[PDB]
């Protein structure tokens, strides 16, 4: 099994706010878990915790996320 | 004595992952894995995922293809050669670890290098000249400074994509190839279309804007795609038959997804009657990326004595084919 | 700045090794990174430690060299 663990920073606290609600929306749609993931919000600062069964299914994960966040951030 | 000695071959340069196993006097197994993106054109970032996943199963039945022993492989043969990086590193990776896994040495080969040998090796020819037309590649090379020499080669769209990028600017499915290619049958008429080679080089650009201009106009399309190829391959016949009285040689070989069109081999064996010299049309299968054409190349440098410990190993996306020596012809 | 650390566990420690070595070549071999990454080998178990400017950035960097370790890890199996 994996172990993954990414947190990325904001420029203020309100920014965090607001895309963590954007994925956190998306979080709760998905109907398939390849991995179990972990969603926490910070300081400035959103925070993933993934178990992944193995590398590759770890990896689609964290396209997702990873594609969800760029996706807030830039409209924003 | 020595026994027959066996090489592996992985090639994945792009989107083709493939594993060869062959010796001095057989091709004792063979199969490849294509990454097919109904979409078209390159996906780089997808076709390694493609690869990282069935390149797994792809050197594992071609063992039970040979039917040999796992520990009856010596050499162990990638294709570091030209290609896309996401998937040179995946092949790169994959061998590095079969070397370790198996135990054995390992060398990197040239990726075009391969559609020479394996393509000399089907035929038989001696010193031909090789047209190498792919996806972006049109290239005519040559053996003549004890390394193979590329002499001409297309300036701005390699002759592949020109066909490809006018299906789909034609409305058809991302099988572009054939598909235009079983329809310059019911062509009429040859419109006009720019006519470029310049010393053993050519281009395709001006083919191509003409021929979408001419489509608008509403031209038939058998006529447009029945054009383009009689004036392409009327080029690649020139270059072609330059090459050959150039580098001095009396034989071809036709490696490419472009080789593999029913008129252009026609235009080629028909140059060979006039040109008095063969026209070795090798297997029309090994005419793709294939991972044996890598064991075939490999061979051939282990063989003569070249070779190179692990460390020393690493992808390059390109890497000219006259960078590397062919001391055996 | 985003900050990255994946952990996998291999059977046994040698797996670990070779997995190691066939990754860390690769790792040497790139020219440019598009991030900063940390090779690492501990008991039975791979090491990345990760630091990217965005999340498209490290994004990509994270899939390379995930997908490179799936190669060794099915090789060797
Ligand atoms: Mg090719």
């Amino acid at each position: 099994r994996v172990q993954a663990k990414i947190e990325m920073e904001f420029p203020s606290e309100d920014v965090a706010k607001v895309v963590y609600e954007a994925v956190l929306y998306e979080h709760l749609s998905v109907p398939y878990r390849r991995s179990e993931i972990d969603f926490k919000l910070e300081g400035k600062k959103i925070i993933l915790d993934i178990k992944a069964t193995d590398s590759s299914a770890l990896r689609g994960t964290v396209n997702s996320y990873l594609r969800w966040i760029k996706a807030a951030i830039d409209v924003i | 004595a020595m026994d027959p000695m066996i090489v592996l071959g992985l090639e994945g340069t792009a989107h083709t992952i493939s594993c060869g196993i062959i010796d001095e006097s057989r091709i004792l197994a063979m199969e490849s894995s294509m990454y097919r993106p109904k979409t078209g054109g390159i996906r780089p970032l997808d076709a390694a995922v493609h690869h990282s996943e069935v390149i797994d199963t792809v050197i594992s039945r071609a063992l039970e293809k040979a039917k040999i022993s796992i520990h009856d492989i010596d050499l162990i043969g990638f294709s570091m050669g030209p290609g896309l990086a996401p998937s040179l590193r995946v092949t790169a990776t994959a061998a590095r670890t079969i070397s370790v896994l198996t135990g054995k040495p390992i060398i990197g080969v040239n990726h075009p290098l391969g559609h020479i040998e394996i393509g000399r090796r089907v035929t038989g020819a001696i010193d031909p000249v090789m047209l190498y037309v792919s996806g972006g590649n049109t290239q005519v090379i040559a053996h003549v400074n004890g390394r193979y020499r590329v002499l001409g080669e297309t300036l701005d769209i390699g002759i592949g994509n020109m066909i490809d990028k006018f299906a789909r600017e034609a409305g058809i499915p991302f099988p572009g190839g054939p598909e235009i290619e079983k329809l310059a049958m019911k062509g009429t008429k040859l419109l006009d279309l720019p006519y470029s080679v310049k010393g053993m080089d050519t281009a395709f650009s001006g083919i191509l804007t003409a021929a979408l201009q001419y489509l608008k106009t509403g031209q038939a399309i058998e006529d447009i795609s029945y054009s383009i190829q009689e004036t392409a391959f009327a080029m690649l016949v020139e270059v072609l038959e330059r090459a050959l009285y150039v580098s001095g040689k009396d034989e071809i070989l036709m490696a490419g997804g472009v080789a593999l069109n029913r008129r252009l081999r026609d235009m080629v064996t028909n140059m060979a009657r006039e040109a008095g010299i063969r026209s070795y049309l090798t297997d029309r299968e090994y005419c793709m990326d294939n991972g044996i054409m890598i064991a075939q190349a490999a061979l051939l440098m282990y063989k003569s004595g070249v070779r190179m410990s692990v460390e020393e190993t690493a992808v390059n996306p390109r890497f000219r084919i006259d960078e590397v020596d062919a001391p055996w012809i």
